[PDB]
């Protein structure tokens, strides 16, 4: 007796926060956060999809969308971690030499 | 019911008492008594660790229902940990695993 | 006969309280975790009476602990040199109330054998001391015995239970000195063994 | 007055008298880890407070309580404050799910081992916060030592519980045990057995895979506490992972339980006292190259033994 | 490492714990002060004291 | 377990409002790893008891893990851009403000438009999940198998010393 349309709701407020916190931050580590925050709305919403439908299909997608989120975030900060190491700042603004 | 609602009360009141036990302790100790850069190898096992943890969540999923998928699951795992085992063979044999070079 | 500090003062000691700070002192004497700390050989014989064949464990001294904040007793055992004394200090600084001083050996009472350019003479000159150990150095049970000293000094002092009520003054008791308690029984000696026999 | 409300407060009754229990064997255990280590060192131990020394555990406590509280100036106070908080809660949690008798369970979960998995990996986060918080390098790096090793053994410690979880075909715990009622687990998870021990002893950071120097007071004594009702806890889960758990020919059921559950935790003790420290590299290299293939190979051995004798 | 180099660590791993067990099960070697005094052989050097003569007189 | 879903919903709504606007990296993290926890309880209340498992044991128990790793890697103090507070001014942060609330009012009355019997909730096994996983989802693992391969592989290589 939970909507489904409520579960909905609480994912795309996850989402749309994430993205938020993702685009108004410009230290690199707050973005790869964001993006977790915005990937894992996007499975908790996969997951109430599921749930309504009583599928295992939900969680099948739900464990592969952390198998890319955790790809992802390794992924990240290995490029923070370069990206550290050879500017010794996360603040992307620098990291824009390429435009036109 | 009735079992599966006791047992989930008293699950409940397990968190509670354990949360209010390690609070009242930490508020005693409080309140009672006078007063007067790393290296990149952290980074690379703690991915190791990610990457293999959801690859262990994979057979994690498996392992609970092995003989529901039958003898084709098995060959599909049988592939899955060979990857596994050659992606393990891989990281060791460049030295990825190796603490000290 | 006790002594403030933040003066020769009288006993303060509700009879409730009384017996909140006799199991506050129980507890605190009977539970003494020792600062590992090698300076001498004085320490050498500190950490002989640690092992098997003394086993300062029974009375529950024995955890030794490497960090200064979690330990409450300082045994300063050996010489306090120039270059150390503000490790000896800086050490003493980071524990944490209550904290007891151990003196072990000549060194750590007075300077001992070593009334030379590069030894404090005694660790008494900037850190107070509350048991003195003659020897040079002690015998791991003389260590036991000025352990058992600091736990009655410690079962009658009286510090605050909490630091929001009460008397916040530390009141340490003034004992009779172990000399004049000893003197009725060292006095009566009369013979002792001769060297010759083992 | 209703039944079922007498059920109700029948079953909270029995999860706060195991939770107490577990509490209590935990720093009465810390006291008997000392005993043993005494009795193993030919000595005595504490045996002055009290009629054998049952009186020192209450001596520390009141020490710990009465002593300073001390938060260091250029801290973090929340973090600080939460990481004895982690590492007290993650492994009671972690207990809560252990069959001790049965009826004698707090939460017959359908998870199981894997909400053990949720509790170890929050162990390891109370680690890294201890280091992080304390403001001190020689700390900081230590944790990030000690949160490498329970990294490169937590990789493998589900996999070596995954060879119980075949054989039982469930993550229920009384599923597990019920499967162990002609032959424990022991002899046919064998490799199991062992991997899941040795991980068990990394993750519990207990010798020889053994940040804390600026804890004092009661977050000091809650850090330990932690430590050995996470031993109470790995050692009940491999009593009811491999021993059979309650299951016995005639003793009591919970004798059964206490008596392997003791043996295992007198095992940890004289595997501290024992053996010596390996070096990081070496245990490292331990965790990676050996534990987890071999926990990878005896999931596909024991899957295919269970799929060939299933006629 | 090699399946024999670790064959012969866990031989000895095992034998280390058997040796430290045996040793539970051996006599304690602890002398229980201070209910159990102390024993000095009479050279030793602890305590200066002045002493007298047979007639009762400080030799000193 | 209405209750539980609601009230886990809104603890992972403020915690992850506080992580987007935070400015210390270990607190930023420590309130995500609240979310993802109330994450895991809102999947809890609705019966898939595997994706709540893997949020603790992979999302709330290896990925951040990883997080607060390279975060006291790089003893991120709070330099060159606490002292700046720049997303705190309202110049930086009200336009995707704006931008987010009208993508979710958007979304919202496009979720408020669809059929709606509810969720009972049942739970869905890890077993029934291991089952599909292996059965109709058996290009997916060996695949997924070989993305987390690559991940590896990349992270790997950029992610050395020299
Ligand atoms: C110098 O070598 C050492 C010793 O002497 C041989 C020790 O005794 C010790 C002490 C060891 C122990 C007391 C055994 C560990 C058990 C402990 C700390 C239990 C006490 C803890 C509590 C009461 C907190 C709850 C150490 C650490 C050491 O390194
Ligand atoms: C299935 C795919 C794999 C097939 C079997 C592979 C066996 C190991 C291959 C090999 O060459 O191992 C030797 C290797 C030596 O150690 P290493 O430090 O990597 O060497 C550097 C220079 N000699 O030592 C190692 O690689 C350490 C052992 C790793 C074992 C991983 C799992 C292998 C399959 C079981
Ligand atoms: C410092 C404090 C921080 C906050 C700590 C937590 C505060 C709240 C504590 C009390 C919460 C209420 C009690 C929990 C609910 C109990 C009932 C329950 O979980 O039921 C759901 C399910 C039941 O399964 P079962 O009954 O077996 O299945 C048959 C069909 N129903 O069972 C399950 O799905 C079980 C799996 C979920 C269990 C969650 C347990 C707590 C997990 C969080 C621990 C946090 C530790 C501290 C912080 C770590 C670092 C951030
Ligand atoms: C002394 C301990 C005796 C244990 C006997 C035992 O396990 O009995 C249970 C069961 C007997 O068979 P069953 O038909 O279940 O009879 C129960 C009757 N109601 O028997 C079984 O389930 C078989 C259990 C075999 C266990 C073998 C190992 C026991 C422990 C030996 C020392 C362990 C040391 C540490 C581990 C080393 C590696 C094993
Ligand atoms: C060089 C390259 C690398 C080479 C490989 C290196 C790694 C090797 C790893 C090997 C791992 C082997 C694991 C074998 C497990 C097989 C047993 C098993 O799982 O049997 C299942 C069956 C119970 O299943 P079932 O009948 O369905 O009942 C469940 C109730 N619902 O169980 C039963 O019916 C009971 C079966 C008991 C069998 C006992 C004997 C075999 C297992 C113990 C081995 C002990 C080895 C000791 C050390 C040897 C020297 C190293
Ligand atoms: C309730 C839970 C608690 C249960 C308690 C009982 C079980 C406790 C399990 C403890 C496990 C400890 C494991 C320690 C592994 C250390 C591995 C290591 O680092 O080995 C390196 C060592 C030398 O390697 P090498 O390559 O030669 O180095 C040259 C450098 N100059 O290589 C070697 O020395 C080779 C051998 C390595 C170790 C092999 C495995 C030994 C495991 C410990 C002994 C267990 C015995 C049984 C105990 C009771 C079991 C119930
Ligand atoms: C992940 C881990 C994988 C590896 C482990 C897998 C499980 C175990 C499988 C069986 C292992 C057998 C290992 C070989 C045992 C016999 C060889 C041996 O112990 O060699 C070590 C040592 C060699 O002797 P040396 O040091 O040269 O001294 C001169 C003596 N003339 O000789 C000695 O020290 C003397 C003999 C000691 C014998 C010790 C016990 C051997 C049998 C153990 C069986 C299992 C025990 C389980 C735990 C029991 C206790 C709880
Ligand atoms: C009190 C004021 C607030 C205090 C601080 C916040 C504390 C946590 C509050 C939220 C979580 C606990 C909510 C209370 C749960 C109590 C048990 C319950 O209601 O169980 C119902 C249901 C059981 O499953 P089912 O079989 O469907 O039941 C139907 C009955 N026939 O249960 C389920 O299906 C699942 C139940 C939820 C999942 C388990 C608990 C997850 C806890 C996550 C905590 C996250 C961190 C919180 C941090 C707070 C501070 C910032
Ligand atoms: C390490 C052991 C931890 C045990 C925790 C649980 C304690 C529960 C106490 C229950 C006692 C009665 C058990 C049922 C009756 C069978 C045994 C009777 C004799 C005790
Ligand atoms: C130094 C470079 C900084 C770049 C910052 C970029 C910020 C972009 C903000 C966009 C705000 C849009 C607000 C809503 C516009 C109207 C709705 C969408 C278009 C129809
Ligand atoms: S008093 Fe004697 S034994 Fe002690 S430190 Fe000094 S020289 Fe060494």
């Amino acid at each position: 007796m939970i909507p489904l349309q409520h579960g909905l709701i609480l994912a795309a407020i996850l989402f749309v926060l994430g993205l938020t916190g993702l685009v108004i931050r410009r230290n690199l580590l707050f973005m790869l956060i964001g993006l977790e925050i915005m990937i894992n709305a996007s499975a908790l919403a996969f997951v109430v999809a599921g749930s309504y439908w009583g599928q295992t299909d939900g969680q099948v997608m739900y464990i592969l969308a952390i198998s890319l989120a955790a790809a992802e975030a390794s992924i990240g900060l290995a490029l923070l971690l370069q990206l550290h190491r050879r500017r010794q700042n996360l603040n992307i603004d620098s990291v824009s030499e390429m435009r036109g | 019911s009735t079992e599966v609602i006791a047992h989930h009360w008293a699950f409940a009141i397990f968190l509670i008492v354990a949360i209010g036990l390690c609070c009242l302790m930490l508020v005693g100790g409080w309140f009672l008594g006078g007063r007067a850069r790393l290296s990149a190898k952290f980074y690379l096992v703690a991915m190791f660790f990610v990457i293999f943890d959801v690859e262990a969540l994979y057979l994690f999923a498996w392992s609970t229902s092995i003989r529901e998928s039958g003898w084709v699951g098995f060959v599909e795992a049988a592939i899955f940990i060979f990857v596994l085992l050659a992606g393990l063979v891989y990281l060791v044999r460049i030295g990825a695993l190796d603490w000290t070079p | 006969d006790y002594t403030l500090t933040r003066e020769i003062v009288t006993d303060p000691l509700n009879v409730f309280m009384g017996k909140l700070n006799d199991m506050v002192n129980w507890g605190r004497k009977n539970s003494i975790w020792p600062y590992n700390f090698g300076l001498s050989c004085c320490y050498v014989e500190m950490v002989t009476s640690f092992t098997a064949v003394h086993d300062v464990a029974r009375f529950g001294a024995e955890v030794l602990r490497a960090s200064p904040r979690q330990a409450d007793l300082m045994v300063v055992a050996g010489t306090c040199f120039t270059k150390m004394a503000p490790v000896i200090q800086r050490l003493y600084d980071q524990m944490l109330e209550p904290k007891w001083v151990i003196s072990m050996g000549a060194c750590a009472n007075s300077g001992g054998m070593y009334d030379i350019y590069s030894v404090v003479q005694g660790v008494d000159k900037f850190i107070p001391v509350d048991v003195y150990i003659p020897g040079c150095p002690p015998r791991p049970e003389a260590y036991m015995q000025a352990l058992m000293l600091l736990q009655e000094s410690i079962g009658k002092e009286r510090r605050p239970l909490s630091w929001v009520v009460g008397d916040q003054g530390v009141y340490r008791a003034n004992m009779q000195s172990e000399r004049e308690r000893k003197r009725g029984e060292r006095i009566a000696v009369t013979n002792l063994r001769t060297p010759d026999e083992i | 007055i209703s039944p079922e409300l007498i059920e109700i407060l029948l079953t909270i009754l029995k999860a706060v008298v195991i939770l107490l229990v577990v509490v209590t064997c935990g720093a009465f255990m810390s006291f008997g880890e000392r005993r043993l280590l005494g009795l193993f060192q030919n000595r005595y131990g504490p045996n002055r407070v009290g009629w054998g020394g049952s009186l020192q555990l209450v001596a520390d406590m009141i020490k710990m309580f009465f002593k300073e509280d001390w938060i260091p100036k250029f801290s973090d106070r929340v973090i600080f404050t939460l990481a004895p908080m982690i590492a007290f809660t993650s492994l009671l949690l972690a207990f809560a799910i252990v069959p001790v008798s049965p009826g004698w369970v707090v939460a017959d979960l359908n998870i199981g081992i894997l909400f053990f998995l949720m509790m170890a990996g929050l162990a390891v986060y109370a680690v890294l916060f201890a280091g992080w918080s304390s403001n001190n390098k020689y700390s900081l790096l230590g944790a990030m030592r000690a949160s490498a090793q329970t990294l490169s053994y937590e990789v493998f410690l589900g996999l070596s519980l995954m060879g119980v979880v075949a054989q039982a075909g469930s993550f229920n715990m009384t599923d597990i045990v019920n499967s162990q009622a002609h032959v424990w687990n022991v002899i046919p998870q064998f490799f199991g057995f062992i991997t899941f021990a040795i991980a068990g002893v990394a993750v519990c950071h207990r010798h020889p895979f053994d940040y804390h120097i600026e804890y004092s007071g009661m977050k000091f004594g809650l850090f330990f506490v932690g430590e050995y009702i996470g031993i109470v806890t790995i050692s009940a889960l491999m009593v009811t992972l491999f021993f059979g758990g309650w299951q016995g020919p005639l003793l009591p059921p919970f004798i059964w339980f206490a008596l392997k559950t003791a043996f295992f935790m007198m095992m940890f003790i004289l595997i501290r006292a024992s053996l010596p420290r390996p070096r990081y590299d070496q245990v490292m290299s331990f965790g990676w190259k050996i534990c987890l293939p071999l926990t990878l190979i005896n999931l596909l051995v024991t899957a295919a033994v269970i799929l060939w004798q299933a006629q | 490492m090699t399946l024999k180099e670790l064959l012969v660590g866990f031989g000895t791993q095992v034998r280390s714990i058997w040796m430290i067990g045996l040793h539970a099960f051996a006599k304690r070697e602890t002398r229980m002060y201070p209910e159990e005094p102390v024993y000095l052989p009479p050279r030793y050097r602890g305590r200066i004291v002045l002493t007298r003569d047979p007639d009762g007189e400080e030799r000193c | 377990m209405e209750f539980a879903f609601y009230i886990c919903g809104l603890i992972a709504i403020l915690a992850t409002l506080r992580v987007i606007t935070h400015t210390n990296p270990v607190h930023a993290l420590l309130y995500l790893i609240i979310s993802l926890l109330a994450i895991s309880g809102v999947f809890f209340s609705l019966g898939a008891y595997f994706a709540g498992a893997l949020e603790i044991i992979v999302y709330a128990g290896a990925i951040m893990v990883l997080f607060v790793f390279v975060v006291m890697m790089l003893n991120l103090g709070g330099s060159e851009i606490e002292q700046e507070r720049q997303w705190l001014k309202p110049q930086v942060w009200i336009g995707p403000a704006i931008l987010s609330a009208i993508m979710l009012v958007v979304i919202v009355y496009a979720i408020l438009g669809v059929n709606d019997q509810g969720i009972d909730g049942t739970p869905i096994s890890a077993k029934a999940v291991g089952i599909t996983l292996f059965g109709p989802y058996v290009l997916a693992v060996e695949l997924a198998s070989m993305l987390l391969l690559a991940g590896l592989v990349v992270a790997f290589h950029v992610g050395r010393e020299e």
